[PDB]
């Protein structure tokens, strides 16, 4: 492979796969910090045109973390499909960009490409991605996945109920629900994040989400996003079941960051297999988000695009219904404002409907970053006309208790009204029942909680 | 006329036809969430998104506002410092807020009871308020509850610009069987008091994970109350020294 | 009225209509520049209050240059509906912007509520907006208008083809020609900004570009963006005429400024009855943006919004086939970076569906602004969802010669395919004859200049 | 091996099956605009997007390149200085890049001659490169033939940091009768040497509007060439002077 590239006369010269990725990455506050970002405008364009060049071959015989070293990059090399790898391992990184954005490369052709992948080689390829490859090429490859919805399918437009709580007051985590299905939110999930990791208030918690799923008979998930060694013990112990999660980290060291084995999701896959209240055949819901490994020492020099990216490998493995970035969760110090939220929006999306999982985002930001709700709302279309599988909801987006802000429950009617989107059926038809929308749009009678009283 | 801070414009409720308006009371009393507030077709209500702009233009000043060195030292604590000078490299170097500075190791040697069993720190983290508010309120309860009906209590300090892993560093230097740390997390949108305990059993700079801490978070007048929570957190201590087990390690 | 309100116990107080309506504007660089900016946050969300408190009659009874002075004031003034204006007067911003928001407002509420308006009031409202508002406001106020195309339909996405050279050499000019019609843009217009601004220089393009049109018998029209003065001359000598143009501004300083005379365009309109190659009944095209009026002296210490929708009400009275805003055109001194200039494009789109001309926008930056092509590609799809009329085409949105980044023919056919939008009806139709379209789609032989050929 | 500032990349033809590849070449001889590059899906290619990207970090560059004065002095010019100091100040404000600072207006009176016919003024603008490749070739065969066969010509010189209503203020301290201003536009994506002549009959700060002034705009190799455009400035300035007209007041 060439290391080397001349631009306007000058020669850039590079040391390794590892720096060309992480100097091609358009310009964020977290590049900077790692030290691994590039120079100049020069150097990133260079870095690029080096990228672009080199083969798939090339950068999946080169994981960021060696193999030997890594749980997370065996599970990643391990999964390839080795004769779709052999027709693709000479292609540059340059062909592997056309190819996805060619409107003669069907959903069934990136069907089989895809598992020929790595994450290192999904990362290169949107780091050669402009706003508009990352939006147009995410949206020419829907994943489709199901629980008690269906979610991902063209056309329709899914959200996490997130009813959150300082107290985990059972009467306002209920009043935050009613609210969010009377603007049809809830059809990915009603997912608590619990302020006590604990079995008793666990199921609590989950009483009260099921509370309302029994009483109105809704087509959902409850979830509650404790770790998952506390979910796992709830569910075995007779808490009702609907998506286990875990917060998940792109690298060894940084699950164990978390507190995370493998064999804890291996676990919950068979949990959720005996327990779970799940029509279909997905159960698991992780959430991702860049500069987690940075944050954890743990990203090895790489930059927080390829570490995310390696967050959707080890995803995949485990065939999830969602997952989500939480794209400004952290702050400045990794992602600094609009422009850099809303690239690593697009980034991540991309990236996760590469590696072929069920790919939402918590657009999202907060108060100590550069950054205000004008910023959800030109991230969360953007997304949606990527096809962005789902966001969250919160009332008015203002989380009370995780000090950030979120889109509006708001914000999702909208996104379904400006762009001829339905929820997953199963919950639309709900809601068609419950007289709360008609023809995708919420009724007069909509937007009020009352209506379940 | 109306003030966007009141306590009125706080509890309005904007639903213009509702089906049950006595529920929709108790509904909007039943959280702090800003439920009830209705729509204009799917988009907020002028008054909600009003109220919205101001609490946020009012959380954005919470964040870069630091306590004076005046009140710190009228705590009677020392005051030390991470290897950050000031607020702005704060927010975007957070590997310099996970260090002591180099007089801030000699300061705490030299002023500090060696081999503590238990070492309370307390920074301003990402909000003063946090730690401004509660003091007076959680500091008393937690010195006496440790010590008095107890054991071995070091000396309380305050950092200035700590981030959570540099209380590593601390349970090294002072030699410390327990560290808890009470730090301002990020403020929230109408909410800036938010501080969290995180505590952790014998702390080694390249060893302890994430996972070896315990947290216990949303301590204010809206949440744990400060009172209650520094009884909770003398219990985690009492625990954590018996069973000799850190965050993910501990039982039950 | 109350010019005041207390905001967390602090009363702010404004001097009058034209203070509040300057500083309840987002951010920009230009308010700051005009002296017109608030302080602080707290005195935006202030300003943004007791403007919302102001009824209708407060703000149309102080315009920000008064009716005896300006002949821009006086024209909106003149246009109003006085029995519409009387329906509304009493009506605050707040309730005019729930009320253009309302599922519950038809476009044919908002046809006759929009002629009880002024500029102004327009304005207004637009700054009590966030993002979101405006998009999903602007998309509910469709704007149609006929030329040889029909331009405005939901479900439809235009273009202007802007062939520039600069030496005006007619190769050059017909080789971005054949290759934006090969991207399926022109249905707009085919619209050339020349160097040399003379009649036979005038007449040469204008037969540069009815040459293809004529070969082809494409449905659109032609457009020689010249001073209006110069175009009525070729026209009335003999020259093609199509679509006849002029930049406006909104204020009678701004518009001797830019030296033109009201009566200039009521030329412009009966040149066009008489000589103008158009089967509909609109045929002029105005483009204006924010800070034309500050850079003239000519705001009068307004600020750039309000007197951008000044523009709209000046282009109103002439009933144009387009109009578009050229947000980022003159440089960072009035908006500064991505987050600045995406939502003046959202301003200036609502602004003008409110006002309800042909709203398009030219989506672009300057190189001494802090901007890229990744904020071009970010403001377009949020444009095209908020159902923008039209922007512009040029190969990779490069102007060789007005010396600025706009949108990419790519781009275009990006944005249709991306959100299932068609051409113009009658050019769809000639796309399809050319085996450039089909299904609203680009063909494989889509492209490609040389198929011209 | 690839640069993408090369002849070789700028010619790049990247259309993937021709109806007519000898036409493509053809097109792209034609122009220097961006033409015949294909389209991945509705995309642009990636080799088209990369000099697109390598051309905007070139681009960027020359907006804050500037001159030295050392160039300026060895010119044989008077460098003045309007009222902005930094490139920075520069760009964000106007109103102090179109009047001269308080040392300016000193200078000028002193050191210039009272009342010409045809002043010429240059400026850096917003491109250093537009005045810098430019200068040679356009200055002395246009100082020639104002001197070459007219009258008074006035003593030229450089204005630092000038927008065009700078030549209000210029015209009105020298008396002078035609101003002409050769200045640096904006750059452009591939091309910063792109020069403007904007001049006015007899301008008044307080009278004359922009419309007042003609511009020819575009000077450079691919423009109208630096030689021949100095003999349209001079034709222009001599057809000024003849009917008192200032720019949109000239005849026909
Ligand atoms: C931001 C945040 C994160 C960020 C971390 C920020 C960073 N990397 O810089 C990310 C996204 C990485 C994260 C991850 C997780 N977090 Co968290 N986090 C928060 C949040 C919103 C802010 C905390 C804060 O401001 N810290 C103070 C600042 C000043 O310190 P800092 O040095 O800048 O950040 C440190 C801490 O934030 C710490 N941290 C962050 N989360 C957690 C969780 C636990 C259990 C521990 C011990 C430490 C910890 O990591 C940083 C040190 O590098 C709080 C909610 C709240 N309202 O406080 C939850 C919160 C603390 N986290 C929570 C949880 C459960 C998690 C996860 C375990 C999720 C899961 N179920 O798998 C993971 C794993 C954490 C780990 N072991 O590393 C719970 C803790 C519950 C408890 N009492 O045990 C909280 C309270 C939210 C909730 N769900 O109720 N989180
Ligand atoms: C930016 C710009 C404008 C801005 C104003 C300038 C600003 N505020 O920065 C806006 C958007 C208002 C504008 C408007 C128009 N402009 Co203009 N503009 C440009 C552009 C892209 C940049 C010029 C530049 O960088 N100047 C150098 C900087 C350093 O000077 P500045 O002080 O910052 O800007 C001053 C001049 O730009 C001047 N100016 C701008 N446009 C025009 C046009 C004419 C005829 C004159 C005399 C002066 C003038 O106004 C500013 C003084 O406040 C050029 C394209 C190019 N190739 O350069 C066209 C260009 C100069 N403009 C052009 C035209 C025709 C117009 C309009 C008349 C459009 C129309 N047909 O109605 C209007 C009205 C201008 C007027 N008479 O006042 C033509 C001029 C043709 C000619 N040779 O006569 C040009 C050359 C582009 C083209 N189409 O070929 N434009
Ligand atoms: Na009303």
């Amino acid at each position: 492979m060439k290391l080397k590239t001349t631009l306007f006369g000058n020669v850039y010269q590079f040391k390794d796969v590892k720096e060309v990725l992480a100097k091609a990455n358009e310009l964020r506050s977290g590049d900077v910090l790692a030290g691994v970002a590039a120079a100049s405008s020069q150097e990133r364009v260079a870095a690029k045109q080096v990228l672009s060049e080199m083969t798939v071959a090339d950068i999946r015989n080169n994981p960021v973390i060696a193999y030997e070293d890594d749980c997370v990059t065996r599970l990643i090399q391990d999964d390839v499909n080795e004769t779709a790898y052999n027709q693709i391992k000479n292609w540059s990184i340059s062909e592997l960009r056309e190819y996805v954005l060619s409107d003669e490369t069907s959903v069934d052709d990136i069907a089989f490409t895809r598992k020929g992948l790595t994450s290192e080689v999904v990362a290169a390829v949107a780091k050669i991605c402009s706003n508009a490859d990352l939006i147009y090429g995410a949206k020419k490859m829907p994943v489709i996945k199901k629980a008690n919805t269906t979610i991902g399918i063209p056309g329709t437009f899914s959200a996490r109920l997130q009813p959150n709580d300082t107290r985990d007051d059972v009467q306002s985590i209920a009043a935050q629900i009613y609210e969010g299905l009377s603007f049809g939110v809830g059809d990915a999930v009603i997912g608590v994040n619990p302020v006590t990791d604990d079995v008793e208030n666990l199921s609590r918690v989950l009483d009260t989400i099921y509370g309302v799923i029994d009483k109105f008979n809704i087509p959902t998930q409850g979830c509650v996003l404790a770790h998952v060694t506390t979910q796992i013990e709830a569910i075995r112990r007779g808490a009702p079941g609907g998506l286990i999660f875990q917060s998940i980290c792109g690298s060894e060291k940084g699950l164990k960051e978390f507190g995370v084995e493998l064999a804890m999701l291996d676990e919950a896959r068979a949990v959720g297999a005996e327990f779970n209240r799940i029509a279909g055949e997905n159960c698991l819901y992780f959430e991702t988000g860049q500069g987690s490994a940075l944050s954890a020492g743990a990203n090895f020099g790489a930059d927080q695009v390829t570490m995310e990216a390696r967050n959707y490998g080890l995803a995949r493995h485990y065939d999830p219904f969602i997952v989500n970035t939480v794209v400004g969760f952290i702050g400045p110090e990794y992602l600094y404002n609009d422009r850099q939220i809303i690239r690593a929006g697009l980034e991540d999306h991309f990236m996760g409907k590469l590696s072929g999982i069920s790919m939402g985002c918590d657009c999202c930001y907060t108060n100590h970053a550069d950054a205000d709700q004008n910023l959800n709302e030109n991230l969360m279309i953007l997304l949606a006309t990527a096809g962005c599988n789902y966001i969250m909801g919160m009332p008015l987006g203002d989380d009370i208790m995780l000090n950030y802000q979120t889109t509006a429950f708001h914000d999702t009617a909208t996104v379904r009204q400006l762009l001829n989107l339905r929820p997953s059926p199963e919950f639309e038809r709900w809601l068609e029942s419950m007289g709360i929308m008609a023809n995708g749009r919420l009724t007069k009678r909509a937007g009020d909680p009352s209506l379940f009283f | 006329a109306l003030d966007l801070g009141s306590a009125e414009a706080k509890a309005w409720i904007g639903v213009e036809n509702p089906h049950r308006a006595d529920v929709l009371t108790e509904l909007r009393r039943s959280t702090v969430a800003r439920v009830c507030t209705g729509r204009a077709g799917p988009r907020p209500r002028t008054q909600a998104l009003l109220r919205f702009l101001a609490d946020h233009s009012r959380s954005k000043d919470t964040v870069l506002k630091e306590v004076p060195e005046e009140w710190v030292k009228a705590q009677g604590l020392l005051e030390v410092r991470s290897e950050i000078s000031d607020k702005n490299l704060y927010l975007t170097r957070p590997d310099m807020g996970r260090r002591l500075c180099a007089e801030a190791v000699e300061a705490l040697k030299a002023q500090c009871v060696a081999n503590p069993d238990v070492q309370v720190v307390i920074s301003d983290g990402l909000s003063t308020d946090a730690i401004t508010v509660n003091y007076e309120e959680i500091l008393p309860p937690l010195m006496a509850g440790l010590k008095q009906a107890g054991l071995k209590v070091g000396t309380p300090f305050f950092v200035r610009y700590g981030r959570v892993k540099i209380e590593d560093q601390i349970g090294e230097i002072l030699g410390a069987k327990v560290v808890i740390l009470l730090v301002g997390e990020r403020p929230g949108l109408g909410q800036s008091e938010s501080l969290s305990c995180y505590a952790v059993y014998s702390p080694r700079m390249a060893t302890t994970v994430e996972a070896d801490r315990t947290c216990i978070s949303n301590i204010h007048q809206g949440g744990t109350p400060p009172v209650e929570a520094a009884a909770v957190i003398v219990d985690l201590a009492k625990r954590m020294l018996e069973q000799k087990a850190s965050g993910i390690n501990m039982t039950r």
